[PDB]
């Protein structure tokens, strides 16, 4: 699957 | 988190940095970010947004 992490803040 | 993304939008260079604008799956496309590209795992979905600049 085709994800990624999210920058929090 | 981590998401699921749909589509790699588009791409800039920031200081010596490569980011890429990410459509994710299940939300707005207000909610579209810029994110570093270590942060991504969408290989496939890069290598479709450089063949569309080509």
């Amino acid at each position: 699957k085709q994800t990624a992490r999210k920058s929090t803040g | 988190g981590e998401y699921v993304v749909e589509k790699v939008l588009d791409r800039r260079v920031v200081k010596g940095k490569v980011e890429y604008l990410l459509k994710w799956k299940g939300f707005s496309d207000e909610d579209n970010t810029w994110e570093p590209e270590e942060n991504l795992d969408c290989p496939d979905l890069i290598a479709e947004f450089l063949q569309s600049q080509k």
